[PDB]
């Protein structure tokens, strides 16, 4: 009880009142100057990077192939008969596609009409404020064949034919380069638009490939990929409402009550892969329509 | 022609040369017969 | 005790009944010449060394297991085992797995291996040094072989060897006394009573222990001299087996262990608390079930100084080595710290302050002071060598003398030859032999009938000789001793041949002569003789030395002889250091007060300006009893006054005097002075060389036995042995002892800084929800890289510049780890070290695309493995592994930044009072540690495969320089703090930051 409180010199937990005040003042001025120096060094560092260009980007190269709906464990499993077992995927797909609604791309000071067929890279200029805000290539929701949330809100899950909309990772100043047909002897049969970054989904083993069924690719101009007329990206500072190219894959005629792992792969010079990053340029989704 | 590529090999070898130099100098100091 | 008298008195069978002839034919030894060294080595190889077999030694390969698989090593082994167990689970579950857990387990196992290997190196060094001292100056035994008497290691004594022991020697082995002259042994360790039992060759009792012709092993010879024959050696002796199987020591709570064990307990408790709290925190934050336990293990290992035992071991062993190199051999390791806490040093004048190399300087006869001892020019002295009084003086100076020159020395000079006797007797011999004639010839003419040697009771030497002259009475008595006592015992003084009654004027001149010769710092001896009448003493008279058959009073004083004894070289500077270090020096000598005061003022015990009560009285011509005792800061206490002194008067003298000199103090009174000094709450070091000093040496905090002249009793009763018998060595040892405190404190203050930067990243990770800036692997890297070698390097730091310009420390105020050390390590240095790492983490993330503000809350999705749409500040999308690469690169850079600030912490820990510019970077091991930790960081960051094994990735160049400002900040901050303390002693800065 002596250490807790002794009244002789007014010591609480070990030291007097003047002692507590002196150490508190010293620690306040010290920690204040320390945090101030930290903030100052942080600001001096900030004065080196720019508002619309990161000083390093090799850690995002090549980009990754992302899929919507995003799935934990990358598994899209549901009961087609039950409209509740697939509500999660529907919610995610609707939430992501709402940014692409026909009404979202109203104003022309931000959204610019771009060719109905894939064209060359629409270079908007440089990364400065000299040319102010930038134009956005509109993306019609109808370019997705049977999964647009326009005629069938469910997107297919109601009658056992799901849709997984594929997307490319946004990278500032990135120009996708499709492979030249001269080198075309490795990747399977796909449409060849020199302005389209191709994407092709397949199985993974001799069992999943067989039990998959019939792939149905939907995209701008009916090309299985991304049109080159939407790149490069100019960052979130210059193109706040930039809409990135999309693409859908419908797995019609899939083996009921069986889980099948499918791998979609985007080919190209600028697109690499990795045995450790299961999403760098490709991705994996195991689906099971257990009705 | 690859702007999204940093020469990691150059920095790697530079740092490894430094590591070898520092290690050798440390051995020279601790095993020094005339640095005392 | 269930181990003594009835059980020991029955294990006995001896040969004390054998005659010298039977003893000779049994052991086969030339009873007058000893055995040949050939037979000595033969018996040594046949029977074994004269030593007791020690307990078993742990194998040279068992410490490796005890360390590699010890306390915390068990925790790391458990972590690696869990990692391997999870790797088996993953090798059994889904095909195409990952080997993250295999590499984590390999990492943890390598951590255990490295930690145990380093700790083993340090502990093996401790063994290497511990053995180096047990045999530095081994106990000697004086045996006689081939006629020659030689001193050899006690372990080389063999059975049948004839040993010669004297006063103060330890009994090398069980002996059968063949010859003895008044030899007394101390069988205290054997029977219990410390009363000196006499030893004579005569057989007196059937029991081997009760007989008087058997000296027992481990006992000591108090007074006298005796020769014996070894009957039992090593373990075969009576006391040998008993003492080794019942002499187990204690587990003495040394202040080093008292502080270290406590602090280690509290730090281990707080670390295990942080580990479990972070464990539950991680489990709540969706951490994997295995990485949570691995994080707990890492936190416990990092927050605990797992090298403090090695640091303490290296510090104590290194300073013990340093002391042994500076003539300070410590018997135990407690003295190694008690020396640093010394506050009072009770030293002797002759033997410790002086070289004890006396040379006759002045004489006093015919009421005149006579200088003498011509500079080897065959002139002799400065007076006529034919004076009658000088003839009578040198006559009794060579007759009453007892020292003789050794064999084969009458063919070289006299001040370069060897002698056999006291230093005073050797000087009295070399004087008259260099200026009068041959002392052996004079002593042969005046045949000595009876003689009284120098005894502590008599306090004077005396001898009766037959007179061969013509105007000679049959018997001539001559004695010498204390000039005062010799003067009180004389009725007449010899003046120019004719003796006259000892009047008051002659006594006044004698006192003035004593003051004159003693003021120079010279030892003075009194000399007198008496022509015994023939009527009372015929030719065949037998003078009884036990009943005083001859008169001892009414003698005739001849003269005074004074010898010079120069003080040691480094003594004045040593007492100066002591005065500058708050250590009180006290001289305890049996010399005269005049000489003691002169020597003390010469060497600096009594500084200029200070006066004793006698000096004040003599300056203003007032009675000494009238002066105010408090007016004198220094004093000279007489032995006869200490005898009639009480405990309160002693405490008064010691408390109100800063320079005390005890003259005419007997070696037994030393313990009284030691007790008085200790009663004043002071740590006392006391110098001893005789057997009577043993109580004072054992009672004192640090007994310093003289290594050369000191008897084996003093050496066995002391805590430290002075190798050069130099007082300055005691002060040097005190400085070395003070150095351990500073080195250990600095090392501790360095090891605790890294805990704050090791735990703050996880705390902010939870509080700020940002990507983890520092991982488990990197925490282990910080610990293994910056906390092992750099922390040990501080133990090798040299002394500061004010090590002896400060005051001593006491155990109840100066603790190893206090509140200020925690505030500095955890609240000031640790916080800056952590801020540096956080800064480089923000820099890397911002340069890669994630500005610091964007990092708030992003951790929820950052740690998610299925969200590969993470948007940075620039609007780009990252995958899981893509962003994990940046996070782990931030971890690596955090580790590098910690190394960078650890540079500054290690440099500022070199000095806690002075500036690093006065100390300099003279520590080669510290620089080695800096270079090696930086090289280790570079290797772990750039070696190929580290990204896939330790998750450590290459650091870009502009990332190494991000922590430089914080390192320089730590440096300049500690430099200005120490500068403020230096220029403002006792101020708030010191009273709050001086750890
Ligand atoms: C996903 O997108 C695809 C396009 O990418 C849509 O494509 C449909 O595919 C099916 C299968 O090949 C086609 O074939 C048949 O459709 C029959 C119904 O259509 C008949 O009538 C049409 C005219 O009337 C329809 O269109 C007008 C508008 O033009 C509407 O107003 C009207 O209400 C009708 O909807 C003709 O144009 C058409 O050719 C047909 O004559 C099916 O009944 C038919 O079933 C036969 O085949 C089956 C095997 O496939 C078999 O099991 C049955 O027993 C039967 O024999 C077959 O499916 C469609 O023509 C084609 N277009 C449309 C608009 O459906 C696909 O519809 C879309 N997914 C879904 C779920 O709608
Ligand atoms: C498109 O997708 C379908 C899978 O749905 C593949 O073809 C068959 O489709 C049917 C309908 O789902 C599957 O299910 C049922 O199989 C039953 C088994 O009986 C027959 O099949 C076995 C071999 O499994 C034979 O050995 C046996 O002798 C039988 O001939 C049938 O009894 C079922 O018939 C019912 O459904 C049909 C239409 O659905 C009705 O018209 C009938 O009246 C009846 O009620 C039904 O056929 C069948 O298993 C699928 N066959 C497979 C998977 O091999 C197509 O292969 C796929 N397209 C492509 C290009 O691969
Ligand atoms: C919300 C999470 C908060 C987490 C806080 C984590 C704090 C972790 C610190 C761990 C290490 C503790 C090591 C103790 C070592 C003691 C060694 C020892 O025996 O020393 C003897 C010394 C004593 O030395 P002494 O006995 O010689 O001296 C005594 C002096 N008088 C007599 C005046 C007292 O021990 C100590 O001084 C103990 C100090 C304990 C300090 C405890 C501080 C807790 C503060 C936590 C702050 C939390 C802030 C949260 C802010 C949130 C903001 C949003
Ligand atoms: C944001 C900018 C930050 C800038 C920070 C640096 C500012 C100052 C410029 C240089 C300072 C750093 C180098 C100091 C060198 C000092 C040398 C010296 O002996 O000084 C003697 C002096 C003492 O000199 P003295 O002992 O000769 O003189 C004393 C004289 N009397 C006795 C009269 C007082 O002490 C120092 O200056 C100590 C400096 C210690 C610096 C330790 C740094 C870390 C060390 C190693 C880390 C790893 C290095 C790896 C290198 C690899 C290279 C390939
Ligand atoms: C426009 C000006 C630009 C200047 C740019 C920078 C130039 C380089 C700056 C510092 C480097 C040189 C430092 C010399 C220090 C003193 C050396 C010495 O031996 O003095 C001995 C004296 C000691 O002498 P002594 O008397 O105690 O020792 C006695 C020796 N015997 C017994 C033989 C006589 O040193 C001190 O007392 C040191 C006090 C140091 C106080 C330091 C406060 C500041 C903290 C760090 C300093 C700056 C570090 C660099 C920062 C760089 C930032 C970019
Ligand atoms: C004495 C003290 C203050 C100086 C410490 C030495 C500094 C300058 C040393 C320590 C470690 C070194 C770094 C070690 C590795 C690399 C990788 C290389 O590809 C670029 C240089 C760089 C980044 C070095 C620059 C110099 C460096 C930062
Ligand atoms: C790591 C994070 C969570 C905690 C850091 C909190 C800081 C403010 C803590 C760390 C160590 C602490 C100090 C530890 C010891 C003492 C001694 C005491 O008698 C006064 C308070 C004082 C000086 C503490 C003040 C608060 C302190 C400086
Ligand atoms: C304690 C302070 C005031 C010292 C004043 C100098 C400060 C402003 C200097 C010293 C070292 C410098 C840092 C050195 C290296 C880097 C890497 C670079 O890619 C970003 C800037 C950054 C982080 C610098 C910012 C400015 C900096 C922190
Ligand atoms: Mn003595
Ligand atoms: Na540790
Ligand atoms: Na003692
Ligand atoms: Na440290
Ligand atoms: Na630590």
């Amino acid at each position: 009880k002596k250490f807790i409180w002794n009244s002789e010199k007014k010591e609480f937990l070990g030291r007097t009142g003047g002692s507590w005040f002196k150490i508190l003042l010293f620690y306040v001025i010290f920690y204040g100057c320390l945090a101030g120096i930290f903030i100052g060094t942080i600001q001096v560092m900030l004065l080196t990077i720019s508002e619309f260009k990161p000083t390093y980007q090799d850690r995002v190269a090549p980009p990754g192939l992302t899929q919507i709906p995003q799935s934990q464990k990358t598994e899209i499993s549901f009961r087609p008969n039950d409209p509740q077992s697939y509500e999660s995927y529907v919610v995610s797909i609707v939430r992501f596609l709402e940014k692409y609604k026909d009404l979202a791309q109203k104003d022309d000071m931000i959204f610019e009409d771009c060719g109905n067929v894939p064209s060359e890279l629409k270079e908007r200029g440089e990364y400065n404020n000299e040319r102010g805000e930038r134009k956005v290539c509109r993306f019609r929701l109808e370019w997705l064949g049977n999964c647009s949330g326009l005629n069938d809100e469910t997107y297919g899950y109601k009658d056992g034919k799901p849709c997984v909309i594929i997307k490319l990772n946004r990278v500032l100043g990135f120009k996708p380069k499709p492979p030249k047909n001269e080198s075309l002897e490795t990747y399977p049969v796909m449409k060849y638009n020199p302005y389209v970054l191709p994407v092709h989904c397949t199985g993974k083993r001799d069992e999943d490939k067989e039990k998959v069924g019939t792939m149905e690719y939907f995209g701008l101009g009916g090309y299985p990929g991304f049109p080159l007329q939407y790149y490069p990206y100019y960052g979130k500072l210059l193109q706040p409402k930039y809409l990135q190219p999309l693409m859908a894959v419908q797995f019609t005629n899939l083996t009921m009550d069986t889980e099948i792992r499918i791998e979609c792969k985007a080919y190209g010079e600028n697109i690499g892969y990795s045995e450790k990053d299961r999403f760098q340029g490709r991705f994996d989704v195991k689906i099971e329509v257990k009705s | 022609v690859d702007p999204f590529y940093y020469d990691y090999e150059t920095v790697r070898n530079g740092g490894l040369i430094f590591a070898a130099l520092a290690f050798i100098v440390g051995l020279i100091i601790i095993l020094s017969k005339r640095l005392r | 005790e269930r181990d003594m008298d009835e059980l020991k008195k029955e294990v006995s069978m001896d040969d004390h009944k054998l005659s010298l002839d039977e003893l000779h034919r049994k052991y086969g030894t030339d009873l007058s010449r000893g055995l040949t060294p050939a037979r000595a080595a033969e018996i040594l190889a046949r029977d074994g060394p004269n030593a007791l077999t020690p307990p078993p030694t742990t194998p040279e390969w068992v410490k490796f297991c005890r360390q590699l698989f010890g306390g915390f090593s068990m925790l790391l082994w458990i972590g690696a085992i869990l990692c391997f167990l999870a790797y088996g689970i993953q090798a059994a579950t889904e095909e195409e797995p990952q080997n993250d857990n295999l590499y984590l387990g390999v990492v943890l196992s390598a951590v255990v291996i490295i930690t145990g290997c380093f700790s083993y190196y340090q502990e093996a060094k401790s063994s290497k040094i511990m053995e180096s001292f047990k045999n530095m100056v081994p106990q000697q035994a004086l045996v006689i072989r081939n006629g020659e008497k030689m001193s050899i290691n006690a372990e080389e004594v063999v059975v049948g060897d004839l040993v010669e022991v004297k006063g103060g020697d330890r009994i090398p082995a069980d002996l059968r006394i063949i010859s003895a002259n008044g030899c007394k042994v101390d069988n205290s360790s054997l029977t219990g009573e410390s009363e000196p039992q006499t030893r004579s060759p005569d057989f007196t009792n059937e029991n081997p222990l009760e007989t008087r012709n058997i000296a027992f092993f481990s006992t000591n010879c108090v007074e006298g001299t005796a020769r014996g024959i070894v009957v039992y050696t090593g373990d075969r002796t009576v006391m040998g087996r008993i003492a080794t199987l019942a002499s187990g020591l204690e587990g003495g709570q040394t202040p080093i262990a008292a502080e270290i064990e406590h602090f280690i307990h509290i730090i281990t408790g707080v670390a295990v608390f942080l580990g479990v709290s972070f464990f539950i925190l991680s489990l709540i934050l969706e951490y994997t079930w295995l990485e949570a336990v691995i994080f707990l293990i890492g936190i416990i290992v990092a927050n605990v100084p797992e090298g403090l035992l090695a640091t303490v071991t290296v510090c104590l062993t290194l300073t013990a080595k340093r002391m042994a190199r500076k003539n300070c051999l410590v018997k135990n390791l407690e003295a190694v710290e008690t020396l640093g806490s010394t506050s009072t040093i009770c030293s002797d004048k002759t033997g410790t302050l002086t070289q004890n190399r006396m040379t006759v300087a002045h004489m006093w006869f015919d009421n005149q002071i006579h200088e003498a001892d011509t500079t080897e020019n065959q002139s002799g002295v400065s007076f006529d060598k034919t004076s009658a009084t000088w003839l009578a003086l040198s006559r009794i100076a060579g007759l009453c003398n007892r020292a003789v020159f050794q064999a084969n020395q009458e063919n070289l000079p006299i001040l370069k030859r060897a002698v056999a006797g006291d230093a005073s007797e050797s000087a009295l011999l070399k004087c008259i032999e260099l200026c009068c004639g041959s002392v052996k010839e004079m002593r042969e003419r005046y045949t000595k009938i009876v003689e009284i040697p120098f005894n502590s009771t008599n306090k004077y030497q005396l001898s009766i000789h037959k007179n061969p002259n013509t105007a000679e009475p049959r018997h001539l008595l001559v004695m010498k001793g204390a000039p005062e006592r010799i003067l009180d015992r004389c009725s007449s003084i010899l003046i120019h041949g004719k003796e006259q009654p000892l009047d008051e004027e002659l006594k006044d001149a004698f006192q003035n002569a004593y003051l004159e010769l003693g003021g120079l710092g010279e030892r003075v001896l009194g000399f007198c003789h008496l022509f015994l009448p023939d009527e009372q003493f015929p030719e065949g008279f037998q003078f009884d030395t036990d009943d005083v058959n001859f008169p001892l009073d009414n003698l005739c004083f001849v003269g005074l002889i004074s010898m010079i004894d120069p003080p040691r070289a480094a003594v004045p500077d040593a007492v100066g250091k002591c005065r500058s270090a708050g250590i009180k020096v006290i001289m305890v000598t049996g010399d005269h007060p005049i000489t003691a005061k002169a020597i003390a003022k010469g060497v600096g015990i009594i500084s200029e300006g200070n006066e004793t009560v006698e000096d004040i009285a003599a300056r203003l011509n007032i009675p000494v009893s009238q002066v105010n005792p408090r007016d004198a800061k220094a004093c000279v206490v007489h032995g006869s006054d200490l005898k009639d002194m009480t405990s309160e008067q002693l405490d008064d003298i010691l408390k109100y005097h800063t320079e005390i000199v005890f003259a005419r103090t007997s070696p037994q009174q030393k313990l009284i002075i030691v007790e008085g000094c200790q009663r004043q709450g002071a740590i006392v070091a006391v110098t001893g060389d005789g057997v009577n000093d043993s109580p004072a040496l054992k009672k004192a905090d640090i007994g310093v036995a003289m290594g050369i002249a000191g008897s084996d009793v003093s050496k066995q009763a002391a805590d430290m042995i002075l190798l050069d018998d130099n007082f300055a060595s005691i002060v040097t040892g005190v400085e070395e002892g003070r150095l351990i405190f500073d080195n250990l404190k600095k090392s501790i203050a360095y090891t605790l800084t890294s805990n704050i930067p090791e735990i703050t990243p996880f705390l902010i990770f939870i509080i700020a929800n940002i990507p983890l800036p520092l991982g488990t692997v990197t925490i282990l890297c910080i610990d293994l890289g910056t906390d092992m070698v750099p922390a040990i390097s501080l133990a090798y730091e040299q002394a500061e510049s004010d090590i002896m310009k400060r005051q001593p420390r006491n155990p109840k105020t100066d603790k190893l780890v206090n509140e200020r050390l925690i505030s500095m390590a955890y609240g000031q240095i640790g916080m800056i070290q952590a801020l540096g790492g956080f800064f480089t983490y923000f820099v890397i993330l911002a340069e890669n695309g994630f500005l610091p503000i964007h990092l708030l809350g992003l951790r929820v999705n950052w740690d998610d493995r299925w969200i590969n749409d993470v948007e940075d500040s620039y609007g780009q999308q990252w995958t899981y592994e893509q962003r994990k690469i940046v996070e782990f690169t931030c971890h690596t850079a955090f580790f590098v930044s910690i190394v960078v600030v650890q540079w500054a912490d290690l440099v500022i820990c070199k000095t806690r009072r002075n500036s690093v510019f006065q100390q300099g970077m003279k520590n080669k091991i510290l620089i080695f540690g800096l270079f090696e930790e930086t090289a280790l960081a570079a290797f772990l960051s750039y070696c190929p495969g580290m990204g896939v094994a330790l998750r450590m990735y290459p650091l870009k160049p502009t990332w190494w320089f991000c922590a430089f400002p914080y390192s320089l900040l730590i440096f300049v901050y500690d430099e200005v703090r120490k500068l403020i303390i230096r220029r403002r002693p006792g101020g708030w800065v010191e009273k709050e930051t001086y750890y």
